[PDB]
RNA sequence: GUAUGUCUAAAGUUAUGCUCUUAUUUACUAACAA
RNA sequence: ACGAAUCUCUUUGCCUUUUGGCUUAGAUCAAGUGUAGUAUCUGUUCUUU
């Protein structure tokens, strides 16, 4: 009763453009694109500093560019720890499989129904199956007419026009020498 | 990764102090539930007191079972969590478990999913412990 | 409710463009030109990825090869030069994104971390950073300065035969084959809005320049959609054209599709009206499956087209300037409303 | 365990190879209306291959009951991957010439090629001479 | 095509020899 | 015939089967408790069981109906023989 | 006794060669040569060629096509491979023609039953041996069963132990779900049904046990 | 037996896997600052 | 052979495995996937069956048999709430493929759950499906015995298929109905919107001409025949272009004079005469009906 | 002869037309001899 | 006779165990014995059916 399909809704098929062209999109703001840029290249900057330090590789570490767990209140710190052990001890390449977390449903929309030439088509595009003259995976024998093909060695014609003369013409220059 | 989830760590546990000095080591140990990187934090709950307390399982983890990093139990109640999910599965239902996947890969696995187990749904929204204690109670009389 | 909207439709006029025609051809690679890319800062000269892996730079005005570039290996599937900074990034089947610098005419940085032969990349308009996805189905994310790839934007269940990097929140438009196309929030690692108005492999896709907005391509149908709310825009009238290989807008919302049948179509991006279909030719000696139009892109001008065809050709198009309302006029519009999206 | 391997030398063809089926696929895929299945695209891969092989042969790939649409779309892939072919054929042979570095390996399957090659050309020629007289 | 306006070329080599770069350094004096 | 039709087809032969012979909310939970006829969903199971049993011993029965090898190959043949 | 091949094409063998032919294709003479004993590979694929291959043609050629073989030799001079071509025959069969216008089961059944076997066996060496590790497992598994069958009849209860794991992260599938994906959380209630289906299943397996 | 490659290695398992921590030969940084365009 | 619990828990496992080690391959082999979740199914264990399922869809959504047999799997169990609420799922998925909205309206159907089944169709038949649809709706809502908001959804199923067959169809159906009051008024209705929207922006001219047909058979069954006249005049005046228009008023003039039929059918044959080419035979025609300037500019040409 | 791959390596988890006899072939295999 | 249901067959529709890469066709086509095994041969006799 009003929620079959609830994620669903036609309003989503409908252009927003086809009714009211131009309807003009504004091409973002240039304070907004810096406040975008900010936000985006400190994230990068911090995760690429975060790659970094986390590399065994001392050389780039020079290319790095308090809380309370409750009510009540602590101090954080991290204690420097002995440069031979492994600075991280935890990690050692688990395979792990992702869980999906598809939670939110999405549609997958597509407005058409194609009868007659939907149906005539398929007549057209059902491809046979490829049997080859060089290579059985499963070694399925076949008709030899299915093995064997081409049939059209039957020309002969265009491939004349030419030799009739040149032979006719040898004979005759025979016939001349000769007598 | 960035370290964007805290650390969830009860009070009973952590010592009545109003400032303790704790260390974090990220990506400081495999959890004890599903073997996995995660920042080990640990304490001495007073600065003369011998037992360091770290962080076993995984802020991930402790989430999932919705309970304490340190202690294994219930952030509200701080009571075992099979015990809670006993005591749920009582009142209000017949059967509430938290299965944990006993195969080292799935364990992982179960791990990474965004959401809660049994009891830990209910003791999440304190609201609906609320009502779980208030129906406990009546159940006794 | 569809009559209204069919008569709002009638109600409005797509505008008069001038029509196209072959200005200039250039056999120039010894393959497929399935990678076009054209300077942005300058608009003189514009490189285009063969098969042969032989990048070639080309002077428009004359016409003639200024210089061959040669590191990959395979395929050239991609390039693309940064109008911020002087970098011709590139891509091939052979996993590299490797990073020209054109300072120099040689390579530079390698971004490996690529599973499988990439197809597009894109470079981020305001950052010093690239995207890049191939059939590994993953859009990556690469630090330039620092030659890392920063993040993986997971997501896509087949390959990602297109991406585009814009300036907004959504920085990143990922065109799939898997009948999807998808809006990142980069920053947190998500799809912000996954549009999926399509029947087959969306594997021509394009940011319109002035209006923030991205054309797509299906085996048919082209959406155009507007990526703000991360919403829909407008159905076109590609009915009967062939399969999109390329989808390169203009400036002056002049929206092209190459099409695999060969035809250049020719739409007014703000409408839909396809004002002009041209049937591409072949070079003399080539078969008629190989004119394929496999690249396209518009100059900084957006007075001249130019189109990657595997008849080894590098096609130019420009627009008619003898051309006017009543000497050569679109091709009459008219949504055809049988059962349509219009 | 992302070990990803990037192409060499010695696994360039293979790689190719993979790409291309994989473009022609897309391709066909996208061409063929019904949505047919991935065991439906191995036949049409299979085919591809077949054709491949006839074109190596010079015997010219005819199978009847094909869509001309696909018919076209594998003629367009072949000549691509026949044009990579003939081209790095030529290159090594003057590579060859040279006297560079070459894998012996490398040198007889460039023999090869050049000879199905110079066949290939032969009865071409035969062809023609045939076609339009001596 | 030897007859139309479409203006066929069937370019071979370089004009700049792999040394003269495509954007140039730009500097002080 | 396109998936489409042979759908709506369908539909209308299993409505021909069916020819032969209260919602609750908790909207705070979400949960919609349908409370329908339980006689009817076990007619429903034993309806649609027996239709896809009538389906599996209609293949059995194909299946033993008879230029090849092995039991695939006979079947390509015949794949290639339809056409 | 080892020997250079070559003789005459016995029916059954011609046969056998046809049949190789649809099996291998055009284009493996070696393998089809190998199947038979005598002929050799290039007498093989010459035979199918000129003899054996059903798209050639023996059918008498009629008036025109006469005049057309005869013309061709007046005009081409017995380059009859051309000529055959242009007929759209044989080569041989043309030749023979034009000249005609101008004017051991022991063996054999040996070989047969050895061809029969190969074409009917169509896997390499890594697919026999695979079936037949399935078959010995299977073996192995049941007399396994046996056993603890026998104990339990016995008295004594053996668990059967777990496949001996071949890394760290190997899956029993039995200890818990593979890979739990939840069905979508639910609209309509799912919470009777949950129990009887629970309730289904205990008792399923308390049928087992008394089974 | 031996079989063409059709569902490529997609990059979320590599991307829900742990990292190493290896030190690769290219990713020693190589070219530290970038170049700039006159604008 | 499966005698004891630990044995069979021993098997299914090593089922499992094997399974599991096939779909580690050809992660896309739905068969495979399918005949796994048939497996489940077979031991009793639902969970696991519909956990199959649930990895099974991720991997490919897109192939709908799977989601039929997960359905129908569901149903089996008289796990109805979950069938339903997948079924559901399935629709919000994949919306725009048909049989999934089919099953969906048969389980409810076999559920006797009438409302709902109306409810479910009144969303279906909003988002601008296919006319199948609309048509499997209206066969729904007939064999609901009832025949109000039928007229509703016939009313809206013309707004989604704005189609001369969709009015036709609904014509038919008051042609069931009793009361011929409506039939005639759902004819002046279908008129007045050809008559709104006259100019090129629907159907042919060769659908208008149909149901200008059938409007004309309906008042020939009816009395008033002047009406009929009246809007064949109308029809004449509103449209150009009649040849469709001509030949249907030219059957009803011959059915209900005589030399204006012959006439100007017989000027259609000429025309059709010409479109063939008898075009001595048309001429001659011509010439004889005839007008006569027309018949000698037409006999010069 | 090998790669390689399995196997073993000990402690008890608390429930009530045929059978036959032979001689011969051929094939394959054989770090067994010649 | 119309309506329906059940069963069998036939025609079509569905392909329902229904070919899953690339390279120089990826390359090259032999001179064996006795000893054993294994299978396959064939005869060979008799028995009883
Ligand atoms: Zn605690
Ligand atoms: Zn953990």
């Amino acid at each position: 009763t009003d929620q079959i399909a609830k994620n669903v809704k036609l309003d989503d098929f409908i252009p927003k453009r086809q009714s009211n062209f131009e309807l003009s999109v504004p091409l973002p703001t240039k304070a907004e694109i810096q406040e975008c840029t900010a936000r985006t290249k400190s994230y990068i900057q911090r995760l690429v500093n975060a790659k970094l330090a986390n590399s065994n590789n001392r050389a780039s570490s020079r290319y790095v560019t308090l809380l309370l767990n409750n009510s009540h209140h602590i101090e954080v710190v991290s204690k420097q720890m002995d440069p031979l052990l492994p600075r991280f001890v935890g990690k050692k390449a688990r395979k792990v499989v992702a869980p999906t977390e598809n939670d939110e449903v999405v549609p997958v929309l597509h407005m058409d129904g194609s009868n007659d030439r939907g149906e005539a088509d398929p007549n057209e595009w059902k491809i046979p199956a490829a049997v080859s003259n060089w290579k059985n995976p499963n070694g399925y024998t076949v008709a030899l007419e299915r093995r064997v093909g081409k049939a059209l060695d039957n020309e002969n014609n265009t491939i004349n026009d030419g030799f009739m003369k040149l032979s006719e013409a040898l004979e005759n220059a025979d016939k001349k020498a000769r007598q | 990764e960035i370290n964007e989830p805290p650390p969830n760590i009860c009070e009973q546990c952590l010592g009545d102090e109003a400032n303790i000095r704790m260390t974090k080591i990220p990506q400081g140990s495999e959890c004890k539930i599903c073997t996995l990187p995660f920042t080990l934090y640990h304490f001495k709950t007073s600065k003369r007191s011998n037992n360091i307390i770290k962080t076993l399982i995984c802020v991930r983890c402790a989430t999932q079972r919705n309970i304490c990093q340190c202690c294994m139990l219930d952030s509200r109640w701080h009571i075992p969590i099979q015990l809670r999910d006993h005591l749920i599965s009582l009142v209000n239902e017949e059967n509430v478990m938290t299965e944990e996947a006993k195969n080292d890969m799935m364990k992982r696995f179960l791990s990474l999913k965004n959401v809660k187990l049994g009891g830990a749904q209910i003791t999440s929204d304190p609201s609906e412990a609320d009502n779980i204690v208030d129906k406990l109670k009546n159940i006794l009389l | 409710l569809i009559v209204n909207r069919y008569e709002k439709l009638l109600s409005q006029r797509p505008e008069w463009h001038a029509p196209w025609k072959l200005s200039r051809v250039i056999n120039g690679h010894l393959g497929w030109v399935r990678c076009v890319a054209i300077d942005p800062v300058d608009n003189e000269w514009f490189i285009t990825g063969s098969n042969d892996t032989t990048m070639k730079v080309w002077d428009l005005a004359t016409g003639k090869l200024k210089t061959t570039l040669a590191g990959h290996v395979m395929t050239v599937r991609d390039v693309a030069v940064s109008d911020r900074h002087p970098y011709l990034f590139s891509v091939s089947e052979d996993k590299t994104v490797k990073c020209w610098d054109l300072e120099k005419n040689q390579i530079i940085r390698d971004y490996y971390g690529h599973l499988s032969g990439v197809r597009t990349v894109s470079i981020h308009p305001t950052l010093d950073l690239i995207a890049t996805a191939g059939r590994d189905s993953v859009i990556k994310l690469w630090d330039m300065r620092t030659r890392i790839p920063v993040i993986t934007l997971v997501g896509h269940k087949g390959p990602i035969n297109q991406v585009q990097c814009t300036p907004v929140d959504p920085q990143v438009v990922s065109s799939s084959t898997d009948a999807t196309v998808r809006l990142w929030d980069v920053v947190a690692g998500k799809t912000m809005k996954v549009l999926t108005h399509h029947k087959r492999s969306v594997r021509a896709t394009a940011l319109h320049p002035k209006e923030f907005s991205v054309a797509s391509a299906c085996t048919d149908d082209i959406r155009s959609w507007g990526l703000a709310e991360g919403s829909l825009l407008t159905n076109f009238e590609s009915e009967k054209t062939g399969i999109i290989n390329t989808l390169s807008i203009n400036q002056d919302d002049v929206l092209f599709a190459g099409g695999d049948n060969g035809v250049l179509s020719f739409y007014d991006y703000k409408s839909g009206h396809k004002y002009q279909s041209l049937a591409t030719r072949e070079m003399v000696g080539s078969l008629e499956g190989e004119r394929s139009v496999l690249c396209s892109t518009f100059d900084k001008t957006g007075l001249r087209l130019i189109t990657g065809e595997a008849d080894k050709s590098i096609k130019i198009w420009k627009q008619d300037e003898t051309a006017t309302k009543e000497s050569e006029p679109g091709l009459a519009w008219n949504p055809n409303l049988s059962a349509k999206r219009f | 365990n992302e070990i990803v391997k990037t192409t060499t030398k010695q696994r360039l063809d293979a790689y190719y190879d993979l790409e291309l089926r994989n473009s022609v696929m897309d391709d066909i895929l996208e061409m063929m209306p019904e949505s047919i299945r991935q065991k439906k695209a191995r036949t049409i891969l299979q085919h591809l291959s077949e054709a491949w092989r006839c074109w190596k042969a010079n015997i010219p790939w005819d199978v009847p009951g094909m869509p001309a649409p696909i018919k076209k779309i594998i003629e367009r892939y072949i000549k691509s991957k026949a044009d990579a072919w003939v081209s790095a054929a030529h290159y090594n042979r003057e590579r060859i010439k040279r006297g560079a570095h070459v894998e012996k390996t490398m040198v007889k399957k460039n023999l090869g090629r050049l000879t199905r090659l110079w066949i290939k050309n032969e009865q071409e020629r035969q062809r023609q001479i045939q076609k339009n007289g001596p | 095509e030897v007859e139309v306006l479409m203006e066929t070329k069937n370019t071979q080599s370089p004009q700049t020899p792999l040394v003269e770069p495509v954007t140039e350094r730009t500097k002080l004096q | 015939i396109s998936y489409d039709q042979l759908a709506k087809l369908s539909y209308e032969k299993t409505l021909r089967n069916l020819a032969t012979q209260k919602v609750q909310k908790d909207t705070k939970t979400g949960k919609i408790t349908i409370a329908d006829d339980d006689k009817l969903v076990n007619k429903l199971a034993v309806s649609l069981q027996s239709e896809s049993k009538k389906r599996y011993e209609a293949r059995k029965r194909q299946m033993q109906n008879a230029s090849f090898i092995n039991d695939k190959n006979k079947q390509f043949n015949e794949k290639l023989s339809r056409e | 006794p080892i020997y250079v091949k070559g003789g005459v094409w016995t029916n059954v063998e011609d046969q056998i060669l046809k049949a190789a032919v649809q099996k291998y294709g055009t284009h493996q003479w070696s393998k089809v040569a190998s199947l038979l004993q005598k002929k050799t590979a290039r007498q093989s694929e010459l035979r199918w060629n000129e003899y054996l291959n059903p798209k050639l043609n023996f059918t008498e050629f009629s008036k025109e096509e006469d005049a057309q073989l005869l013309d061709l030799a007046r005009e081409l001079p017995n380059q009859w491979r051309t000529i055959a071509d242009m007929m759209a025959r044989p080569a041989q069969v043309c030749v023979e023609r034009y000249n005609r216008l101008l004017e051991l089961e022991d063996e054999e059944k040996e070989m047969l039953a050895e061809a029969r076997a190969r074409l009917l066996n169509t896997q390499g060496k890594k697919a026999t041996r695979k079936i037949r590790e399935r078959m010995l497992e299977e073996s192995k598994r049941i007399a396994e069963l046996q056993k603890r069958r026998e104990l339990k009849q016995a008295g004594i209860n053996v668990a059967i132990k777990k496949p001996k794991k071949k890394y760290g992260t190997d899956i029993d599938y039995n200890e818990d779900i593979v890979y739990e994906q939840a069905p979508m959380p639910g609209i309509y209630d799912t919470s009777t049904e949950d129990r009887q289906i629970k309730k289904k299943f205990e008792q399923f397996e308390r049928k087992v046990n008394r089974k | 037996s031996h079989r063409p490659q059709l569902e490529a290695r997609s990059g979320a398992k590599a991307a829900a896997y742990t990292p190493t921590g290896i030190e690769h030969a290219r990713l020693l940084p190589g070219h530290t600052t970038l170049k700039y365009r006159k604008f | 052979d499966i005698l004891d619990l630990e044995e069979l828990r021993e098997y299914q496992r090593r089922k499992r495995t094997e399974y599991e080690g096939y779909l580690k391959r050809n992660r896309l082999d739905m068969g495979q996937w399918i005949r796994y979740a048939q497996f489940e199914i077979e031991q009793h264990d639902m969970r696991r069956a519909r956990s199959i399922f649930e990895r099974a869809l991720l991997v490919d959504s897109s192939f709908i048999p799977l989601w039929i047999r997960y359905i129908d799997a569901e149903l089996k169990v008289k796990c109805i709430n979950h069938a339903r609420n997948l079924m559901n799922r399935a629709i919000s998925t994949l919306p725009r493929v048909d049989k999934l909205w089919y099953k969906y309206l048969i389980v409810e159907e076999s559920l006797n759950n009438v409302e709902i089944v109306r409810s479910l169709y009144t969303k279906w038949c909003s988002l601008e499906p296919g006319v199948n649809a609309w048509n499997s709706f209206v066969d729904f809502e007939i064999r609901q015995k009832n025949w109000n908001g039928v007229r509703e959804i016939y009313s809206k199923y013309v707004m989604a298929h704005p189609q001369m067959q969709t009015w036709l169809k609904w014509v038919r159906f008051e042609n069931r109905h009793g009361n011929t009051e409506f039939t005639r008024s759902v004819y002046s209705l279908a008129i007045d919107t050809v008559a709104n929207l006259q100019n090129l922006q629907i159907w042919s001219d060769m659908e208008v001409a149909k149901l200008v047909n059938s409007f004309a058979h309906w008042e020939a069954a009816q009395q008033e025949y002047e009406r009929s006249s009246a809007l064949y005049q109308i029809a004449i005046e509103k449209w150009p272009s009649n040849q469709l228009l001509k030949a249907g008023l030219l059957d009803f003039e011959k059915q209900f004079n005589s030399i204006e039929e012959t006439i100007s059918y017989k000027r259609k044959m000429e025309y059709e005469t010409i479109l063939s080419n008898y075009d001595t035979w048309w001429l001659y025609l011509d010439l004889i009906s005839e007008f006569p300037k027309q018949i000698m500019q037409t006999f010069e040409k």
